[PDB]
């Protein structure tokens, strides 16, 4: 505002803002046991495979 | 002294009896004109509730 007073009256105004960032893990698990790693790969022996 | 009709034309617009400020912390006497907004009803009763 510019009005008619005995107040100094104000001159232009400024602003520099600054904003960052921020780091989130997450960390997930998951274990497998080896009787599942083994069998993965044996092939056509019997119906019971 | 005089009568109602310059009263309430004088009443909306002058400086009161020195009134007091806000926000000083303390209550200082008012020397400012340009941005002090009170009226104080205190004067045209003449009373202290």
């Amino acid at each position: 505002i510019a009005h008619g007073d005995g107040r100094r009256p104000n001159k232009q105004r400024q602003y520099i803002v600054m904003k960052a960032c921020n780091k989130h893990h997450i960390g997930a698990e998951i274990e497998l046991a080896a009787a599942d790693i083994e069998l993965l790969f044996a092939e056509k022996e019997t119906p019971l495979d | 002294n005089r009568g109602l009709y310059t009263l309430v034309n004088e009443y909306s617009a002058r400086l009161a009896g020195a009134p007091a400020t806000s926000t000083t912390d303390l209550q200082y006497v008012v020397v400012n004109g340009t941005d002090v907004f009170l009226d104080q009803p205190c004067h045209m009763l003449q009373e202290a509730y």
